[PDB]
């Protein structure tokens, strides 16, 4: 959501962590924002397919 | 800064803006504190980066110049000796600058106080974080400075498992964790202001937040103790 | 490619597109060569990070579905142990991919035939290199298949102080240099084609150019020796 | 170049290599795309600063 992001994607300029299906909840991610782009957010209910794509969370196996 | 409120103009005279060249402009960072007239602290993940960097003392609104601001440049960089970039959850994030000028002292810029070395704060002491991040997890950064209040969470409840286990070490401090208010992105840098006997002091350097966001119930904001680097704050800055 | 014409139609067989998933689309990243009908020869630049990758064969219009293509996905990556992001310069630069399935040998679609092992050309030899790289330094990407003629500059003169002096290494091979004519961002991986006693081979992997631009009298386009790698190409074959 | 590009900057999709003043000819620049930037680019005769910005060749010591 931007002219180039693909399914449940969201274009930001201020980048946060992603997770695939299965990480742990215990897993830290610094408070400095990275580059700007499509990301798939955790925040929003989405994880990270291992072929990249972006999907909800129950939708994992 | 998620849930708290805006600060009163230069209120908290220790905190500073940490910005690099960036088309035009000057681009806002990470944050930290001044412990000397020529010397800053902050963290070590905010600086591994080659870039070219200055430093705001006295700021308040960062699309406006009002009056009170001092722009300085960064002439050198020490990192922590056992630093590793790729395992923040090992611990050693903290990093020192010494700057190309000695800036003036006056009510609207302070150093700031240091705890003894060693010293350890009981479960849930009181404390505030102070920043320019977002507001909200998937937000926008902040204009004006914020702050929130943010009580202290022991090691022993800190590190068990329904919290953050084994991630959490003893040279960190925790605060926060109701799922209300935290940490969140461009805080990064400290710091975390504590009372003790009535009188304030810096007892961490902000670090990091999990994945899963920003405000999360049982996953409370976590910082590098300071308190545990005394001597080699003092060792660094002596021999230079 | 800087200085050259379209290539015709499908005349260059064993060359590859190296895509990267990107939002909605894939695009362009990189050259390469097929070498067996699940097997593709690259530069280790070309995959050294996270991302997913797939490949297209008998292509010509990037932008179009003319019949010829076939579609597939990267399965296993296989980089040189030696090379070494963080030096170029250094050699090495060199990776075998292994697909998800076989392609269909046919008309549009062919294998690349390589050199003898240790065979060095002479001074001034005929090849040519192929691409969808700029066809202008600080220009954009080509939308169809390009080639230009680029003689030999052998190891003597290469290394050279008027030329590349001791950035270049006997493991390499230089080609053009004419201020005219040479590859440009979006070549690396691709092949260098050249004649001996009638028969053609490849006999480099594109790699690097100076930084002032891309078509530079006195600095010509420099490649991996394929030669110098045919064993080790074969035993990461076997083994996998 | 872009609405936030400053002096002797220029907007591109496809970035390539930079000099600071003081370079040698000889150094490599891959053949591959980087990511998009306000590039300083030899080709165009710049050159970057210690401070950061871009100059004209010929005001390099």
């Amino acid at each position: 959501g931007q002219e180039s992001c693909g399914p449940n994607e969201v274009w930001t300029e201020c980048t946060g962590c992603e997770m695939k299906c299965g990480p742990d909840e215990n897993t830290p991610c610094p408070l400095m924002c990275r580059r700007p782009s499509c990301e798939c957010s955790p925040g929003r209910g989405m994880r990270r397919t291992n072929d990249g794509k972006c999907i909800p969370a129950s939708q994992c196996p | 800064v998620v849930g708290g409120t805006e600060a009163q103009r230069n209120s908290w005279p220790s905190q500073i803006s940490l910005q690099y060249r960036s088309g035009s402009s000057w681009a806002h960072t990470c944050g930290g504190t001044l412990i000397r007239q020529n010397w800053v602290m902050t963290a070590a993940h905010c600086v591994d980066r080659e870039l070219t960097f200055r430093v705001v003392v006295g700021e308040h609104n960062l699309n406006q110049n009002d009056g009170t601001e001092q722009y300085v440049g960064v002439q050198k960089i020490v990192v922590h000796p056992y630093w590793n970039t790729d395992d923040v959850a090992a611990g050693y994030d903290i990093a020192l600058l010494r700057l190309a000028q000695s800036v003036t002292l006056n009510s609207y810029v302070q150093l700031g106080v240091l705890p003894r070395a060693g010293t350890i704060l009981a479960n849930n002491s009181p404390c505030y974080i102070t920043g320019w991040g977002l507001t909200r997890t998937n937000g926008q950064l902040a204009q004006t400075l914020q702050q929130a209040y943010l009580p202290t969470v022991d090691y022993a409840i800190c590190s068990s498992s329904s919290y953050w286990g084994s991630t959490v070490k003893n040279s960190m401090v925790c605060a926060g964790g109701d799922g209300v208010r935290s940490g969140c992105q461009g805080d990064s840098g400290g710091p975390l202001h504590c009372l003790v006997n009535g009188q304030y002091a810096v007892h961490g350097v902000t670090s990091f937040v999990s994945r899963l966001g920003c405000n999360v119930t049982r996953k409370p904001t976590v910082f590098t103790r300071v308190s545990a680097y005394i001597s080699w704050i003092n060792n660094v800055i002596a021999s230079n």
